[PDB]
C-alpha cells in the first residue's frame, strides 16, 4: 500500500462542515484513525467525538496527526494548504473543487520545497482498503487487494475498482489525484510509489484528457515501472479547447488529446484500454 | 472565461499597455460616430465575439467612410459570426469595435498560458505574428521564445529583455517590449489569467509596439476574487444551456451526437461518452451532474440535454454519488414524466440499491431501460436510436 | 527612516487599518480646532517625534478642554522634546497630534522587522501591550508569538489567526486581528518597511482592536522605489550632519567622546573608534568616508566632524580607497588649511604612495601627524587629545 | 583555496560601466580569467577586449563562465542576481551596495533553492591570491598563502590582510560577504569552506555589530570547525539602533552588540583580538 495505512493519523480542516463532517463520520466508520478537526472559530469543541482546533498546529500537536484532509472552500483553500504544511502535516488530501489554478501553482512549489505530499486538489481522496479511507469514495466497493489505482477522475476510479473487487484482484492502494491542471501530486509521483510497494503488483491508471503528465508517465513508466500497468484515457470523443466538467479535463493547443495519451502510454509499453469496462479484463491478462 | 477584444484591450490600457485608440460599439450609429471622435481614417472595424478567425469569416474590414462604417455595423450587429472556432451558429456580434488603423510594420506574437508541464506561467513570444501559434509552434519551434514565471519572485524585467533579444528586437522597444511582458505578467497574476494573447504584438512603422488583438482567458475559478472580470463575462458568447446547466451544478458541453449522456462525475461522462461511441454510438452531448442527482437537478439534466432536437437516447450513467439508486430512480422516472421525455432512456444505476433502482424503473413502464453493467447500457442506447 | 507617529497612522488608514481619529497640527490654533473637528473631549495631544518614550517624557497628555490643547501645543511646538530614546538635545517638535480618547479595554503589541537569523519578515504579538517589547521578550519569552512571512506566498490568514489565538483573542477580533495583520504585512513588503511597531494595539472597551500608536520605519535602501515613503521624511528629527555627510557620500554618526575619526570603510571606521577607545581614547563619532577622499570630500568631513566643539583632535584612518596616498595627503593638507582645522590630526595612510603621502603630511608644517601603523595612530591621536 | 581559483571563468554584469569597468580592468590585470560582460543593450560588442552580451545566458553559452560579478546599480540587483541564477551562474559575487533588503530577502531565498551561491552583497568581493580576483580589493596587498579570510567588511578585511601578508602568512581565499543584513553567503557557509579546503590552516573572521550571524557562527565553529580561528568584531564602541555606514551595521532591539558576539566567540574557542591590529599576532600564536 502507499500513501495511508491503519497506523495513518489523520485530522480534517474544514472539520465541522457540511462535507468535512459528512465525510469524516464515514472515514470514522470505515476505521480511519481520524483524530481530530481544525475549524477557526470552533478550537476547543467536540465533533463527532474528535477535538476540534482552532489551528492545524494545535491539531498536530495535540494529535500527531501526520496527515490532513481538507474540506475547505475553494476561496479558503490555499491558506488551508499552506497553513497545513507550516503546522508540519507530510500528507494533505485536498477534496477541494475550484481552487485557482494560480493559487495551486504557488502550492505546488511550496509543497515541493516543504517536502509536503498532497494529493488533490479535486480528488476524491485516498483509500487503502481495508486499512484507511481519506476522502469522498465509496468504501464498500473496495476490497483489500494487489493493484494500485491512480487516476485523474474520481467516478472512472470507482469503476475500475468495481471491477478490480469483482475480478478479485482488490486494491492496494487508489489514489485520485485529482482533475485539477496543477495537482499537488502527479502520475508519475504515485507511479512510483507503487513500484516500490510490495503490495502493488498491478497498476491501474486512468487519466483523460488535457496537460502532458499521462505521456511523462508513459516515459517515466517504459524506463522505470516494471509492474504491469494498465491504462485507460478518458475524452477520445472531446471537443478541443473545452472544458470537460474538471478544471484540467481540457485540451489546449491542441495538444493532449486522449488518442496522445492512449499513444504514448501503448509506446512504454502500458497495456491499455479503449473500453473503462475491460480494465478488469486487462489486468487478468498481465496478472 | 473568455473576453472580448475590446475588453482586453480595456484591461491593457489600465494596465499601461499600448493598443489602438477605439471604441466598442453597439449602435450603427455610435459606429459611425466613432470615426470622427478616432480621427483621420481610415478605420479598423472588428465584430466583437469571444471566437478568434474573424478575419476570414469578414468580421474585420479596413473602412475608409463613416458609410462604410455604419454598413458594417448595420450588417453584423445582432447577426452571428460564424468563425472556424465557433460551432456552425457562430457568436453573435453585439458590439462592433471601430479603431485606428495602424501601419503595421512587423508582426509579433505574445502570449502566456499556465504551463502544466513546467507547473508555470509562461510567456512566449516569436517573431511570427499573425499566425496560428501552434501552426508556429509546430513548424518552426526555434522560433518560439518562452520564459517561465518564478512564482517566488514575480515576473522579472531580465525575462523581458530576453524574450525581446530573441525576438531580435532592439533600442526602444526592446524596452517598450518589456513594459508589456512585465505589464502582461501583472495582469496574469493580478487578474487570474488563464490565457493571454496578442496576436498580432505590432512593431509599428513609427517604431513602436502596439496591441492590436487582444484575447483574454480568465481562470473561472477565480472569479470570485475578481469582481471586475466577473462583471465582463458576455453568456451571448456560449451556448445558453452551459449557463443553466451550471447554475443547476451540472456541467453540460453540447457535441454533435445524438445520444444524450448524463452521468455524475467528469471522467465517468467522458469515458461514457467514449464507450457509447466505441459501441458505433453518436454522444450527443457532456453533462456532469457531479452535484447530488436530485429529483429536481435530474429533471433540469434531462430538459438541458433534450433541448437538442438531435437527441433521440439519453444514456444516464450513474455510480455512486450522495443519492440512493433507487431514490435516482424514482427522480429519472419522475424527469422522464414531468419533462415528457419522449426519447428511449437507458439507465446504468452502481451503488446501493442499484437492482432496487433498476427494478423501479422497470416497473414504471416507462420507456426507460435498467441496463446490466456498463458496456450493456451503451450498447442497449446504441440499440434505441438505430432507425431513429 | 523613520516616520511620525501620525504618517504611520495615516499609512494605516490608507490600508484599512483602525487608528484613532485625529490631526497633525503644527499651530496652537490648529491644535485647538481639531478638538470639535474630532468630537467630545477628552482629547489626546502627542508630541510627534521620531523617538519613543514620549509619554515618560511629558509629551503625551489626555487633556479635556480647548483650552489645554492649546496650552499643550504653546508649550511643545518649536521646542525639543527630550526622550529616553533620543540625546540629551532632544528632537525638535513641530506636529502635535491631537486625537479622539481611546476606552483602552486591553493592550496588545503586534510589530514586524526583517529577522536576520531566519532571512524572514518576521511578525509578532503579544498580549503585553504598553511594554517595551524587548522587555517582554527578556523576562516573558513565552509570551512573544511569532510568524514569519513566507517569501513564496505572501503573508497568509492562517498567520494571522496564529497570532489572534495565541493572543487568546475570539470572536470579531480574529478577524479584525487578522485583518490587522495582513494589512500590516501587505504595509510591510509593498513600502518596504524595515520596521513596524504597534505599541499598543489595543482592544477597546467597545470591543475593537484600534492602533494607539505606530512606529513605522521605511528601508532606506528602497526609497528610490518608495517615493510616498521618501517624501516624508523629516530631517529636522535627526543630527543636520547626517544629511550633510550623506549629500557628500560619508556617513556620519555623532558620539560622545573628542576624537573625531575619519575612516574610509564602515567596518574600518568602526575598528578605528575601537582602537581609539581601546589606547583610552573616546571617539566623537563614526565617519566612514567610503567614497573616494577627495579633497573636496576630506575638507567635507572635517567640517563635518569639527562641527561638534567637543573634538579635540582628529583621527583620519586611509586604507586604500580609489584616490593614491599622496592625494589623499594633499586633500588632508588643503582641508585643514581651508577648514582652519585648529586641532590635531593623526593620519594613518596605507596603500600606493603610503609613505610619500606621510612625507607630504610631515613637509606641510600643519599640526598633522603621519602615524606609522593603526596601533601607532591610535597612540598618538589619544595623546594628542591629553590635556585639552 | 574556496570559491574561485585560477579556472574560474568569470563574466561581468554591469561590465560597462564605471566601475564594471575600472575593475575588470584590474581583475584582467591579476589574471582573472575575465572571459566577458553582460550589458543589456551593448551585446555584440568588446570592451576590455572581451565581447559584452545582451544577457547572462548568452554571456554563459559563448563562454562557459560559472562565476557572475555584479557592478549593476541597486535598482537593477535583484533583477541581475536572479537573472544570473536563472543562465545558470553557479557563483554570484555581488558589489553592489543599497540594494533593498526585501529584495535580497527574496535572493537569498532564490539562491538556496537553486543551489548558486552569492557572495555579498555590498562586498568587496573574493579574492584566492596568485589565483583569482574578484572584486575591488587591491591584489598587491595579498600573498598566496594559507590564511583564509571572511568578513562583513571591506576595509577591515584589507587590514587584515595586509597583517597576514606581513607575518608572511599569506591567504587562501579572503571572502567579503558583505554588510549588508541579508547577504547571499554567511559566515558559517564561509567557515565550512574553509575547513574543508586543505589550503587554508587557519581563519582571520571578521565580523561587526548588528544580526547573529557571528553568534550563530560561533556556535558552528565549536563543533564543526577544528582549524584555528582567529575573531575581531568591530563596533565595542558604536551605538545601538543606529546604522553605521553599513545597512546591516546596526544593532536592533539591543541584541547583537560587539562584545556579545567577542564573547559568543571566545565561549567557543575562537581566538578573539580586541585590537584590529593584533590579527597577525593571534594568528602566529595558534600557528
Ligand atoms: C470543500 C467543499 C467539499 C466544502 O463544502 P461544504 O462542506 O458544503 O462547505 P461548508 O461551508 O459547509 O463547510 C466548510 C467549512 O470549512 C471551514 N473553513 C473555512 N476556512 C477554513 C480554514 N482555513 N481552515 C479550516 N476550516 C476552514 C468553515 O468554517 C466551514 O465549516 P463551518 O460550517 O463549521 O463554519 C466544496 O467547497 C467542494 O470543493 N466540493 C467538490 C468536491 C469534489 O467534487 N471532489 C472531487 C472528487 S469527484
Ligand atoms: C554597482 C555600483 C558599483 C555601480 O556604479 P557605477 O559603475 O558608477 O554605475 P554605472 O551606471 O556607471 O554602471 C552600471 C552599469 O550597469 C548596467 N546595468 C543596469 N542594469 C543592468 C542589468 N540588469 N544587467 C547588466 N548590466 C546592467 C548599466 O547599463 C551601466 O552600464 P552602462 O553605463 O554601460 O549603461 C554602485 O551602484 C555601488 O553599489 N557601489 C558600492 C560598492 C561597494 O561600496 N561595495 C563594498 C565593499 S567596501
Amino acid at each position: 500500500s502507499i500513501l495511508i495505512d491503519k497506523n495513518t493519523k489523520v485530522i480534517c480542516q474544514g472539520f465541522t462542515g457540511s462535507q468535512g463532517t459528512f465525510h469524516s463520520e464515514q472515514a470514522i466508520a470505515y476505521g480511519t484513525k481520524m483524530v481530530g478537526g481544525v475549524t477557526p472559530g470552533k478550537g476547543g469543541t467536540t465533533h463527532l467525538g474528535l477535538p476540534v482546533f482552532n489551528t492545524v498546529r494545535e491539531a498536530v500537536a495535540a494529535t500527531g496527526a501526520t496527515a490532513s484532509v481538507i474540506y475547505v472552500p475553494a476561496p479558503f483553500c490555499k491558506d488551508s494548504i499552506l497553513e497545513a504544511i507550516d503546522a508540519g502535516i507530510k500528507l494533505i488530501i485536498t477534496i477541494t473543487e475550484g481552487i485557482p489554478t494560480l493559487d495551486m501553482l504557488t502550492v505546488k512549489v511550496k509543497l515541493d520545497e516543504a517536502g509536503v505530499r498532497m494529493i488533490g486538489p479535486n480528488s476524491p481522496g485516498v483509500i487503502t482498503p481495508g486499512e484507511c479511507k481519506i476522502g469522498i469514495q465509496p468504501g464498500h466497493i473496495h476490497k483489500p487487494g494487489k493493484v494500485g489505482i491512480v487516476s485523474r477522475s474520481g467516478t472512472l476510479t470507482y469503476e475500475a475498482v468495481k471491477q478490480t473487487t469483482d475480478y478479485g484482484f482488490g486494491q492496494s492502494t487508489c489514489v485520485g489525484i485529482g482533475g485539477d491542471p496543477i495537482p499537488g501530486s502527479n502520475f508519475i509521483d504515485i507511479l512510483e510509489m507503487f513500484e516500490k510497494d510490495p503490495q502493488t503488483e498491478a497498476i491501474v491508471m486512468i487519466g483523460e484528457i488535457g496537460g502532458s503528465a499521462e505521456e511523462e508517465a508513459a516515459a517515466y513508466i517504459k524506463e522505470h515501472v516494471t509492474k504491469p500497468v494498465v491504462g485507460y484515457i478518458a475524452g477520445v470523443t472531446a471537443p478541443k479547447g473545452k472544458r470537460m466538467g474538471h478544471a484540467g479535463a481540457i485540451i489546449a493547443g491542441g495538444k493532449g488529446t486522449a488518442d496522445e495519451k492512449f499513444a504514448a502510454l501503448e509506446a512504454a509499453g502500458v497495456k491499455t484500454v479503449r473500453s473503462l469496462a475491460d480494465i478488469g479484463e486487462a489486468l487478468k491478462t498481465v496478472l | 472565461m473568455n473576453l472580448h477584444e475590446y475588453q482586453a484591450k480595456q484591461l491593457f490600457a489600465r494596465y499601461g499597455l499600448p493598443a489602438p485608440v477605439g471604441y466598442a460599439c453597439t449602435t450603427p450609429r455610435e459606429a459611425e460616430e466613432a470615426a470622427s471622435k478616432i480621427g483621420a481614417g481610415p478605420w479598423v472595424v472588428k465584430c466583437q465575439v469571444h471566437a478568434g478567425g474573424r478575419g476570414k469569416a469578414g468580421g474585420v474590414k479596413v473602412v475608409n467612410s463613416k458609410e462604410d462604417i455604419r454598413a458594417f455595423a448595420e450588417n453584423w450587429l445582432g447577426k452571428r459570426l460564424v468563425t472556424y472556432q465557433t460551432d456552425a451558429n457562430g457568436q453573435p456580434v453585439n458590439q462592433i469595435l471601430v479603431e485606428a488603423a495602424t501601419d503595421i510594420a512587423k508582426e509579433l506574437y505574445l502570449g502566456a498560458v499556465v504551463d502544466r508541464s513546467s507547473r508555470r506561467v509562461v510567456f512566449m513570444a516569436s517573431t511570427e505574428g499573425g499566425v496560428e501559434i501552434e501552426k508556429v509552434a509546430e513548424e518552426t519551434p526555434h522560433l518560439i521564445h518562452k520564459v517561465a514565471l518564478d512564482p517566488l519572485t514575480g515576473p522579472m524585467p531580465y525575462q523581458g529583455r530576453e524574450l525581446a533579444f530573441k525576438l531580435g528586437l532592439e533600442g526602444k522597444l526592446v524596452q517598450q517590449f518589456t513594459k508589456i511582458f512585465m505589464g502582461l505578467a501583472t495582469i496574469f497574476l493580478e487578474r487570474d489569467l488563464a490565457l493571454i494573447e496578442i496576436n498580432p504584438l505590432v512593431i509599428t512603422k513609427q517604431g513602436d509596439l502596439i496591441c492590436l488583438d487582444g484575447k483574454l482567458g480568465a481562470d473561472g475559478n477565480a472569479l470570485f476574487r475578481q469582481p471586475d472580470l466577473r462583471e465582463m463575462r458576455d453568456q451571448s458568447q456560449e451556448d445558453p444551456r452551459e449557463a443553466q446547466a451550471a447554475q443547476w451544478e451540472l456541467n453540460y458541453v453540447a457535441l454533435d451526437g445524438n445520444i444524450g449522456c448524463m452521468v455524475n462525475g467528469a471522467g465517468l461522462a467522458m469515458g461514457t461518452m467514449d464507450i457509447v461511441k466505441l459501441h458505433g454510438g453518436e454522444p450527443a452531448n457532456f453533462l456532469d451532474v457531479g452535484g447530488g442527482a436530485t429529483k429536481e437537478r435530474v429533471t433540469e439534466a434531462f430538459k438541458i440535454i433534450l433541448s437538442d432536437d438531435k437527441v433521440k437516447a439519453v444514456l444516464v450513467n450513474i455510480f455512486g454519488g450522495i443519492v440512493r439508486c433507487d431514490l435516482i430512480a424514482d427522480g429519472i422516472i419522475g424527469a422522464v414524466a414531468e419533462v415528457g421525455v419522449n426519447v428511449p432512456v437507458v439507465v446504468r444505476l452502481e451503488g446501493n440499491n442499484a437492482e432496487l433502482g433498476a427494478k423501479k424503473l422497470a416497473d414504471s413502464g416507462l420507456n426507460i431501460i435498467a441496463a446490466k453493467g456498463l458496456t450493456d447500457a451503451a450498447q442497449q442506447v446504441v440499440a434505441a436510436v438505430e432507425g431513429k
